[PDB]
């Protein structure tokens, strides 16, 4: 019909189906780089972790050994 | 008859992966007789296919090509607002 | 798929025996016995009907595919399973 | 089994490359593999003991049971594959037109008098067909489900209605 | 089974008492998954109705847009940051190990993620990419616009529709967002 | 390699059956009486199958006979032994929770359907 | 109810008097428009039952076995002129008469307001069954079957003659409605054991329940189409219409002598369901199908709550029409291949596209697809069952799962796959097939839209 | 909530009326499945009219 | 995190125990806590059909921005700032939780020194 | 059929063997009664218990489907073995090690759940706060009685 | 191996009339026999969205309007949420605003 099969050949194709797929494959990788730059933070982390060994005995309440 | 064959001269193992198997039997006394019929797989439009990382970076060229873009018309209307 | 026809199968047929090694390009003919004409022996055969299923994508059972031992043959079988009639 | 020794030989060695072209998939892998299967049946080709040739069958029976793939490639139509039988219920049986009312026959009015004559043909040829069978099938019947080729010209071979006309392939 | 295991892992969200992730997963599952058995029915109609993998490759040029519709699910399935999967199936995986639960529970469900990949890869590799496998024939065509159509909405949604859903639905939960790097 | 080991849902396949092999005169002969049997059968179907005339069923004898006698032994889990296995189970249940009923330690605040 | 007995005995003067040609339109045109005026027994009230006269009532639970009853008549009809196109005409008039006569006790058993004027017309249905099935059955062993029949009615029947003129005795009257407020506890004793006994097994016999049920396959495999959707559709019914009368006055005894009849039920239920699977005969397969619906019945009504009271009335009903159904569409394969096997005519989706429709509609209101009345029905049973002890669910639920498998194998095995090649015979499906399906699925499915008519009088 | 719930059943009633017309027997078999097709493309937007509402002002009834 | 593998393949009696901490007073070695503050009454999470686990002591942050996004629709991009406060606020109450954790771990580790100090010198 | 075509009781001496075989259309020699025992068979063949599926597909059968010619005896348990139902033809593994590997698989995933149970994995995090007294009222509290209050102090 | 004379004979024979057979399955060109931009596709949309949208609608909501919700508890909404700073249409009220936030920031 419009596409002629082929015998042992690379097949025929259209411009649209070609320049269609390009453009949504741009438009994936458009908006995953997009992405990062404004929400970075949803793949590394919103706020930091605190290392729990940093804190004194005078934050958490620890009293001295003797009494 | 509408439809047409290719001429079967051209099918040939040189150049294709199916040259390399044919050494490998060669150094055993061997051959493989169906070797043309195998080569149409490895020439023409079906030679030079992408790797898989080339598969999924399909479109970064442009789609970074806009986020560039874009990212720099931001760039200039924070610094104007 | 589009639909075969009696000299389109013929066709196909001597194309995958024209890229057989062991087999003569000229001295091919639709009726070139296999083994009488072509030299060929049991083993050569069965992979000659392999290589129609591949070519044709289906199977010939070994009960059947014994009995095809010249290319007029397989053209035959092929129509008949594919209610090819032209 | 009926089969004959080297069509035992034969029916593995299609068995044992097709389970092969599994394994390997690519099929510049699958050519290098299929060469050296190959080589091994034609190593022993001419060997002349029937008690040798029985055993070297009977081992590589055991050997491709172990090497076998458990998910081999099928055709889509063959047994098990996924087209079989896809299409049977699409097929109905030509003597169903029989039951159409005449004002659905009114609609092919050129193919239900082409399938008159087939119907004439049966109906004469019937009675030869059978008789030909009867001069020509040794006495306590049968030996083998072979059908004779009809001898004279103006006979048609005998039982041939439901070859000849069964449905096709794709019937819709 | 790609699906039979996404359905584990909502049951696994369901566990860890997150029903609310487990529906967004629902939705999100609706897009890609269904564009990716549409994808499969792109190649199997042009094949002849071959659904083995190992007689198709070297499709990534001759089906463009069946490529791009199958890479684009593969790796929404995937959990590529970003892509309507994300949205759901990185939530449940922070919830699950930041969660009082049953350690061999959580470590299957990692593996399994992983085993993802791994399945997705397969599927990529031998459908796409290499040589053709496929009969000599060739009847490649996929320009039909209802195929196009179909497939490219739901291409569209497997990329926003995760972003759109999870930006407008309201909250009904404490997200845990503070939890180590690893 | 490891040898097959048959049971009775996985059954031994034929390339592995030393029967199959060490043909002898006398197993050629009873395969060769069985195909006669079987074309002697299939002649007698294709001889109605094929008529042009017949409009109806081939009745098939070894249908008959196969229906005849599945019918026919009219009259464990067939006798007392499942009955008196589940008799206890749900007189032991409803004796244990009509004892609670009674003792009003079982909670049917809100059981108005029965 | 002389506004539906007298018209009844009208169709006999219609029959015999009608021209030749004319006896299955005179007939059915008729008592169709019997089963039209039985809508008027709807008129039911919250409190009191419908007390016509000292010798008949109607209440919740008779008024859907009467109009199922009355309703049948005329598709027993259309099912029947077929296979006895060829019979004498006198004869023809013989059976017709025989089917009118089986309607009329019908509807007076169900009326009855005396227990001995209920077991007298009770044990008069016996002889028009008998007779068709004998007389107009096709194959020898109907001649055992009708033996069978027989023997296994009266063998419960005459315990219970016994037991209720003793009941009169004592009691002063067998009323029904008299027996509700005279009612007097049973208590524990050798003697009352064996009045339970007397006053349920010929119930139980009927249902059938399990191990006194080898009668019905029997029958049905040799009984004509008409014989076997009255035997199905509305005489298993007897059986369940008698036990919700006669367990008023069996309390509180029936606590502890139900348990071997639930037991008897409940595992009866999952082997009858079991053998269906294994079932070679089509017809043979539908009667063990009755047999594990029937089962539900007699547990329901043995526990007695007002749930399993409404989920047995709503079996009943449900299970007449759909097994009614099933041995017609089994008839329509028999009357082209002449033959019960189901693997014999396979495939006949392909030939016969709306008659699989059919089929696959009968299917699933026999697995209970909600919302058919079939499963509010089933269910209803199972939510009390439950409550009555939780273990229970196993088995019904069990049951659900084989019930669904032999359904749909026999929807399979006749209607899919490849047709038989031999069978060349399969007729296109005729308009009074067709018509006869109809009428047994519409009024089925149509009571979804308004269930509580077929709730009994504990709605 | 007239809208609201006006409109959350339309949806519902939407997808029914191409199974009415086959039964029925009224529609037209020339494209059937592009009326089913059309069916379900327009049950979609009635179904975002509610969706908004909820999204808005939480709305559920 | 490393706190499994010293309870579980370590010593547990010197690790908290999820289930049952705090296991000492609230005051111990804290000479007068303030006790938090709950911005939100009760009527105003009741009002504002917060969940039940919602109604911790962030409500207010979250009832502000459950506001703020009725008011911008259709905006669904607005109340960026809103939400990052409410999340800010879970955060804080997360490290006093992680805080909590470290003070039972660190009395635990106080304690055992107190009994084999006590025991050594018996 | 006429009555000497169909089944009957259990074969005794050779001529009892042989009829019962021609009547099955069988070898006498493949012949086999199931072995006497009341159970009722009767001289039904006993024909090896293997499914349909095992069957040809390639030879053309009286019924395709079914695989089975028109005339051949029918196994005593057909309808167990059509192609819908039970299937017992060879696998590439063996029987008792496809049981073997299926339950030790389940058994020791059974095993690291209760393993896991045993020893969760949690986060170091105390236990979380709610004000009003862990919500006394909103979760359906009674009023009327005064909760001992809970206390919450900063960190 | 191959076919025997007789086997590629009636091989032969068939195949004669199975093409012919295959050949009589055409149809001829009268048969079957019957008996007696945006434009176009605005109108199309504009019936289907009158007759399956709007009837429709039309019917439900005089069902829902003066049929469903005249009963009791037939329509039951989740009461409107309430925050901090909002206005009560029905009664005019203002809800007052939140105390004053501690206010950590970051
Ligand atoms: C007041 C008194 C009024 C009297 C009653 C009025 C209603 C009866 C009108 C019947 C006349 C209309 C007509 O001509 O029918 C044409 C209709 C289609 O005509 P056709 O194009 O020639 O199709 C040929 C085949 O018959 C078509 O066969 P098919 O299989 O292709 O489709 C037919 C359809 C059978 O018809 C249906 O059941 C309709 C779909 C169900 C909804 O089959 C199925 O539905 C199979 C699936 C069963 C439904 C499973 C889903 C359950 C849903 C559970 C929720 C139920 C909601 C409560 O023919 C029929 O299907 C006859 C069935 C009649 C029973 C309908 C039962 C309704 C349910
Ligand atoms: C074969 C049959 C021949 C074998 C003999 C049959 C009789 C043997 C069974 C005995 C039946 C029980 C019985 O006889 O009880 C008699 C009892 C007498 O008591 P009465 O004097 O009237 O009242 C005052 C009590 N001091 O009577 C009563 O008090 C109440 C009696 C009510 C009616 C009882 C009817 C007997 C039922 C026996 C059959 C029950 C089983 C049916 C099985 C059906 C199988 C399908
Ligand atoms: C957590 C909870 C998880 C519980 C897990 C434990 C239960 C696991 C076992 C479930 C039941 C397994 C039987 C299912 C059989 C089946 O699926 O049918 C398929 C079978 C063949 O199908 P297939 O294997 O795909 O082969 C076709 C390709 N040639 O075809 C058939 O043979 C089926 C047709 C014949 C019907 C056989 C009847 C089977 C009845 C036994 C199953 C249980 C019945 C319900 C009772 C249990 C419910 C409590
Ligand atoms: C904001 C969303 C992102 C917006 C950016 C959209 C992406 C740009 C859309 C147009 C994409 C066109 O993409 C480009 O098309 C041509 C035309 O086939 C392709 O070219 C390919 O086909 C043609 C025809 O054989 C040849 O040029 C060449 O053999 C081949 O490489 C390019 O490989 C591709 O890079
Ligand atoms: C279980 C509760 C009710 C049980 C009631 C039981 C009473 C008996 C009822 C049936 C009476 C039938 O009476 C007679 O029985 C036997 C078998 O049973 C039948 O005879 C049939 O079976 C016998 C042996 O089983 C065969 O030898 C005989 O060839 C066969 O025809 C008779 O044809 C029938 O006339
Ligand atoms: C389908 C089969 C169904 C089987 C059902 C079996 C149910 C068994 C019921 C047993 C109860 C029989 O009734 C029970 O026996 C006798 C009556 O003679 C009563 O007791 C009476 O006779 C006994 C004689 O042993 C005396 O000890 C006692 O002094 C006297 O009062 C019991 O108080 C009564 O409870
Ligand atoms: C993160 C991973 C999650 C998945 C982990 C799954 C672990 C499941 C382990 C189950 C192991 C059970 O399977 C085990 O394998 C060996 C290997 O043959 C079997 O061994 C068997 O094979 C050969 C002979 O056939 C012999 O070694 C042995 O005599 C025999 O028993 C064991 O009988 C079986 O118990
Ligand atoms: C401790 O915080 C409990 C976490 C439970 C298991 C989570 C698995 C993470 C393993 C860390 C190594 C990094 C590999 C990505």
């Amino acid at each position: 019909a419009h596409i002629e099969p082929r015998y042992r050949q690379f097949p025929q194709l259209t411009r649209s189906q070609v320049i269609q797929a390009e453009f949504f494959s741009a438009t994936m990788w458009f908006w995953i780089l997009w992405r990062f730059w404004h929400d970075s933070d949803a793949v590394l982390g919103h706020f930091p972790y605190p290392d729990p060994s940093q804190w004194t005995d005078e934050e958490l309440g620890i009293p001295p050994d003797d009494e | 008859s509408k439809m047409e064959l290719p001429d079967y001269k051209q099918w040939k193992i040189e150049g294709t992966p199916l040259e390399t198997v044919q050494e490998k039997l060669a150094a055993r006394g061997l051959r493989d007789p169906w070797g043309r019929n195998e080569a149409w797989r490895y020439m023409g439009g079906f030679a030079n296919n992408v790797s898989f990382v080339g598969a999924l970076l399909k479109g970064f060229k442009w789609g970074f090509a806009a986020f560039v873009v874009a990212i720099g018309a931001e760039y200039y209307l924070e610094s104007q607002k | 798929a589009p639909p075969l026809t009696l000299e389109g199968i013929k066709d196909r047929v001597l194309y995958v025996l024209k890229l057989y090694d062991k087999i003569d390009p000229e001295k091919l003919s639709v009726n070139s016995h296999f083994m009488k004409d072509l030299g060929l022996d049991s083993l050569d055969q069965v992979e000659i009907i392999m290589a129609m299923e591949d070519e044709f994508g289906f199977e010939i059972p070994d009960i059947d595919a014994e009995k095809l031992m010249c290319p007029q043959e397989i053209v035959d079988y092929i129509a008949d399973k594919k209610d090819v009639y032209e | 089994a009926y089969l004959t020794h080297q069509q035992k030989v034969l029916r593995l060695y299609k068995r044992a490359l097709r389970h092969l072209e599994s394994w390997c998939i690519h099929r510049d892998k699958y050519r290098y593999f299929a060469c050296l299967l190959r080589a091994r049946f034609d190593e022993h080709k001419n060997e002349k003991d029937m008690v040798k040739a029985t055993q070297l069958l009977r081992e590589a029976e055991e050997e491709f049971w172990h090497g076998q793939h458990p998910q081999p490639y099928i055709f889509p139509e063959s047994p098990g594959g996924t087209s079989y039988e896809r299409y049977e219920c699409y097929k109905v049986p030509e003597w169903c037109l029989d039951d159409w009312h005449p004002s659905e026959k009114a609609m092919y009015p050129d193919y239900f008098a082409k399938r008159e004559q087939w119907k004439k043909l049966r109906r004469e040829s019937w009675e030869r067909e059978v008789k030909q069978l009867q001069e020509e099938t040794p006495v306590g019947g049968p030996r083998t489900e072979a059908l004779p080729p009809a001898r004279k010209q103006g006979d048609l071979p005998p039982l041939w209605w439901h070859i000849v006309t069964r449905p096709r392939e794709r019937p819709m | 089974f790609s699906t039979s295991s996404q359905l584990g892992l909502m049951m696994v969200t369901i566990g860890i008492n997150q029903p609310y992730l487990a529906f967004l997963h629902i939705c999100t599952h609706a897009f890609f998954k269904a564009m990716l058995f549409m994808c499969s029915g792109s190649i199997i109609h042009s094949l002849n109705d071959e659904q083995d993998i190992r007689k198709m490759g070297g499709l990534f040029k001759a089906m463009p847009f069946t490529t791009t519709a199958l890479i684009v699910g593969s790796l929404a399935l995937t959990g590529m940051p970003f892509l309507t999967g994300f949205y759901s199936k990185d939530l449940i995986i922070e919830a699950a190990n930041t969660s009082y639960t049953n350690a061999w529970a959580l470590l299957m469900t990692l593996i399994a993620t992983s085993f993802t990949a791994i399945y997705s890869t397969r599927i990529i590799f031998f459908a796409l990419l290499g040589q053709p496998r496929f009969p000599t024939l060739v009847n490649i065509n996929e320009n039909n616009p209802l195929l196009i159509n179909s497939i490219k909405r739901l291409l569209i949604g497997s990329l926003f529709a995760g972003y759109i859903i999870s930006n407008n639905i309201p909250p009904t939960t404490i997200p845990q967002m503070t939890m180590p790097y690893y | 390699f490891p040898k097959y080991e048959a049971s009775r849902l996985s059954s031994l396949p034929t390339t592995l059956d030393p029967a199959e092999y060490d043909i002898s005169s006398e197993t050629r002969k009873a395969q060769a009486e069985r195909l006669a049997i079987r074309s002697r059968l299939k002649r007698e179907y294709q001889l109605q199958y094929y008529d042009p005339s017949r409009r109806g069923v081939i009745e098939d004898p070894a249908l008959v006979r196969w229906t005849y006698a599945r019918s026919a032994n009219i009259y464990a889990l067939f006798g007392i032994g499942p009955l008196v296995f589940w008799y206890y189970v749900f007189k032991t249940d409803r004796d244990r929770k009509e004892k609670l009923i009674q003792e009003g330690k079982l909670d049917r605040t809100f059981n108005i359907s029965y | 109810m002389l506004k539906y007995i007298i018209p009844t005995i009208m169709l006999m003067p219609l029959t015999w008097l009608s021209k030749n040609n004319m006896i299955w339109v005179n007939s059915t045109a008729h008592s169709l428009l019997i089963s039209f005026t039985s809508l008027l027994l709807m008129n039911q009230f919250g409190d009191n039952s419908l007390n016509f006269s000292l010798l008949f009532f109607s209440d919740s639970l008779s008024t859907p076995l009467l109009i199922l009853t009355m309703w049948l008549l005329p598709l027993m009809l259309m099912a029947s002129q077929h296979h006895l196109s060829k019979e004498n005409l006198t004869r023809k008039k013989l059976f017709i008469t025989m089917l009118i006569s089986l309607q009329l006790f019908l509807i007076m058993t169900f009326t009855a307001m005396e227990l001995i004027l209920f077991y007298i017309l009770f044990e008069a249905t016996l002889v028009p069954t008998l007779i068709i099935i004998t007389r107009w059955g096709n194959q020898t062993e109907r001649l055992n079957a009708g033996l069978y029949f027989l023997f296994y009615t009266l063998a419960g029947s005459l315990p219970l003659l016994v037991a209720l003129i003793y009941i009169q005795n004592t009691v002063g009257s067998l009323n029904f409605l008299m027996l509700q407020y005279w009612v007097q506890p049973v208590h524990n004793s050798w003697s009352n054991v064996f009045m339970w006994l007397a006053c349920m097994m010929a119930f139980m016999v009927k249902m059938p329940l399990y191990g006194l049920h080898l009668w019905l396959p029997k029958a049905h495999v040799e009984a004509p189409i008409a014989g076997s959707m009255v035997l199905a559709a509305v005489l298993l019914k007897l059986g369940g219409y008698g036990m919700l009368r006669i367990t008023l006055i069996l309390n509180p005894m029936t606590d502890f002598m139900a348990y071997p009849f639930i037991m008897l039920s409940l595992w009866g239920m999952i082997m009858t369901s079991s053998i269906c699977l294994r079932q070679t005969d089509l017809k043979s397969l539908i009667a063990y199908s009755s047999v594990s619906h029937m089962a539900l019945v007699i547990v329901a009504i043995l526990i007695q709550t007002p749930w399993s009271y409404m989920g047995a009335t709503a079996l009943m009903i449900a299970h007449g029409l759909t097994s009614s159904m099933l041995f017609c569409l089994a008839n329509s394969n028999y009357e082209r291949i002449h033959s019960r096997t189901m693997i014999l005519a396979r495939g006949l989706q392909t030939l016969l596209p709306l008659m699989a429709t059919w089929w696959l509609l009968a299917s699933l209101t026999n697995l209970a697809l909600p919302p058919t009345i079939n499963l509010i029905g089933e269910l209803f049973v199972v939510m009390s069952t439950f409550s009555w002890s939780n273990i229970t669910i196993i088995l019904m639920g069990v049951n659900m799962v084989i019930t669904a498998l032999y359904s749909l194998y026999m929807l399979i095995m006749t209607q899919r796959g490849k047709y038989t090649y031999h069978i060349n015979n399969i007729s296109p499906s005729f308009t009074r097939e067709n018509a006869l399906m109809s009428l047994h699925i519409l009024p089925l499915l149509l009571l979804t839209l308004n269930p509580k008519i077929i709730l009994g009088p504990l709605y | 909530m007239n809208m609201f719930s006006s409109l959350s059943l339309v949806t519902l009633l939407l997808l029914t009326m191409p199974i009415m017309m086959m039964s029925f027997n009224t529609y037209k078999p020339s494209n059937y499945p592009l009326y089913v097709k059309t069916a379900i493309s327009y049950a979609f937007i009635t179904s975002m009219i509610p969706t908004m509402m909820f999204i808005h002002s939480g709305q559920e009834l | 995190g490393a706190h499994l593998a010293r309870r579980y393949l370590g010593d547990a009696s010197v690790e908290p125990d999820p289930l049952r901490m705090p296991t000492f007073p609230p005051d111990y070695g804290f000479p007068e806590r303030k006790e938090r503050e709950m911005v939100a009454t009760q009527q105003e999470m009741n009002d504002a059909q917060l969940v039940l686990q919602q109604r911790d002591y962030c409500a207010h942050y979250l009832i502000r921005f459950l506001k703020c996004k009725r008011d911008s629709f259709p905006n669904f991009l607005a109340c960026k700032h809103e939400r990052h406060d409410w999340d800010y606020c879970e955060h804080l109450d997360y490290v006093k939780r992680m805080k909590e954790f470290e003070r039972e771990r660190r009395l635990l580790q106080r304690k055992k020194r107190r009994e084999q100090r006590e025991a050594d010198m018996a | 059929i006429t009555k000497d075509m169909l089944p009957g009781p259990y074969p005794k001496t050779p001529e009892e063997r042989a009829a019962a075989a021609k009547k099955y259309n069988m070898r006498v020699e493949d012949y086999e009664p199931y072995p006497d025992d009341g159970t009722g068979y009767g001289d039904y063949p006993k024909l090896p218990d293997r499914s349909q599926q095992e069957r040809d597909p390639w030879y053309d059968w009286d019924h395709p489907d079914l695989r089975l010619n028109w005339g051949e005896p029918m196994h005593w348990d057909l309808d167990m073995y059509i192609r819908n139902r039970v299937d017992t033809s060879p696998t590439p593994v063996n029987w008792n090690l496809m049981c073997k590997h299926l339950f030790g698989f389940v058994a020791f995933m059974l095993f690291m759940f209760w393993v896991g149970e045993t020893y969760p994995a949690y986060q170091p995090v105390g236990p979380k706060q709610y004000p009003y007294n862990n919500l006394y009222l909103e979760r359906g509290g009674d009023p009327n009685k005064e909760p001992e209050p809970v206390v919450h102090y900063e960190i | 191996s191959g076919y025997t004379p007789e086997e590629k004979l009636r091989l032969q024979q068939l195949r004669e009339l199975r093409r012919r057979w295959l050949k009589d399955q055409e149809l001829s060109p009268r048969e079957p026999v019957l008996p007696p931009n945006v434009i176009y596709k605005t109108y199309r949309h504009s019936i289907f969205a009158f007759t399956h949208v709007l009837i429709p609608v039309w019917i439900i909501h005089y069902y829902l309007k003066y049929h469903v919700t005249t009963k009791p508890y037939t329509i039951v909404e989740k009461k409107p949420r309430i925050f901090p700073g909002d206005t009560i249409l029905e009664t005019g009220e203002v809800i007052p605003p939140m105390k004053e936030f501690p206010d950590q920031h970051h």
